[PDB]
């Protein structure tokens, strides 16, 4: 059944210059700029086309959607074949993705500490030893059964460090130490084991078709839309990009229905948000997320 | 104490804030 597609009224335009931004706390300086505000009104265009052709039965799959989130992105990429590459290529399962938590990821830092969910392990490592971290371990349920995902750690004997790290830099050279905080670094996210990406895909294209319905109020619907941002973005299917390319997705399908969602609050980066949140809590606190205030 | 991930101060071996890919080992 076709839907309305994309609204007539149209956020103002500085917000449609947020949509996608990294409005991140410690640095929304770059949510500012000029370059950006092209690249996010770019998004809102492709999102709301991507939404027109969604109302008409034009994308089908979650994964044909998927391309279209992609095709974009790349578009708006002047940076080269090894990084238009990573962007373009789905992660595999020979490989572990990283982000150290370095800048402009420090702000997170705090929010493994303080979370409520935080654990208190021990990180075994060859160079630095044994360390202290708090842990969160995000998981998500399907099926019944559980999925571990994306898990943050950050190293808290934060003087030993300092002191050991100047220490090891010498004997091995920055040459080889560089290469251990790569994948080392007691400050880190490991990412969602590529391995469970094909059930994971599957799980988001039965969550697309059926919030392509038409029957469903403005309650579910949203419901639904939260779910596939916290799918798609926490387990990162993508080399490069997922992160825009999920809240992408997410965007289209609300447009599709002739909703207009605005940016998401400052300091709100959505897909960390998901990534540090299980699937409900995420559902629930979505709407607020967005700045939805007049 | 410093700062969490202030330990990595001023070392030229600080790594590159962005998602990186390696072998599984
Ligand atoms: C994030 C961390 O690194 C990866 O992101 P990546 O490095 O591939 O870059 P984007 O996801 O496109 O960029 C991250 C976010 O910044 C936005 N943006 C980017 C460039 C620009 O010029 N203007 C903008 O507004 C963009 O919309 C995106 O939502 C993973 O995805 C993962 O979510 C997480 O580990």
């Amino acid at each position: 059944r076709a839907l309305p597609g994309p609204s007539q009224r149209q956020l103002e335009v500085y917000d449609q210059c947020l949509i996608g931004a990294a409005r991140w706390p410690d640095d929304s300086s770059k949510s500012n700029t000029p370059e950006n505000r092209a690249y996010c009104q770019s998004m809102y265009n492709s999102i709301r086309s991507a939404g027109d052709e969604i109302s008409r039965g034009g994308i089908t799959s979650f994964e044909e959607l998927w391309g279209r989130a992609t095709e974009w992105r790349l578009s708006k990429l002047q940076r080269g074949e090894p990084l238009y590459s990573a962007f373009a290529s789905e992660r595999t399962s020979d490989t572990d993705a990283v982000t150290p938590l370095v800048k402009p990821y420090k702000s997170v830092l705090a929010r493994v500490v303080d979370h409520e969910d935080a654990h208190d392990e021990i990180m075994q490592d060859n160079l630095f030893g044994d360390l202290n971290v708090k842990v969160y371990r995000q998981t998500a349920y399907l099926h019944g059964n559980v999925i571990p995902l994306n898990t943050f750690r950050v190293a808290t004997d934060t003087e030993y460090l300092r002191d050991r790290v100047a220490h090891l830099r010498t004997e091995l050279g920055a040459k080889a130490l560089k290469q251990h905080l790569q994948r080392y670094n007691p400050d880190r996210i490991d990412h969602t084991n590529a391995s469970y990406l094909p059930i994971i895909k599957d799980h988001l294209n039965d969550l697309y078709r059926q919030a392509i319905s038409s029957d469903l109020s403005q309650a579910e619907l949203i419901s639904l839309i939260a779910r596939t941002h916290w799918w798609a973005a926490s387990a990162m299917p993508d080399q490069r990009g997922s992160a825009a390319k999920a809240e992408f997705a997410a965007r289209a399908i609300a447009s599709a229905h002739g909703i207009e969602l605005p940016p998401f609050r400052n300091g709100n980066v959505s897909d960390i948000e998901a990534m540090l949140s299980g699937e409900e809590e995420f559902v629930e606190k979505y709407r607020s997320l967005l700045d939805s205030d007049c | 104490a410093p700062k969490f991930g202030d330990w990595d101060e001023n070392n030229p071996s600080s790594a590159d804030g962005y998602t990186h890919i390696f072998n599984k080992v």
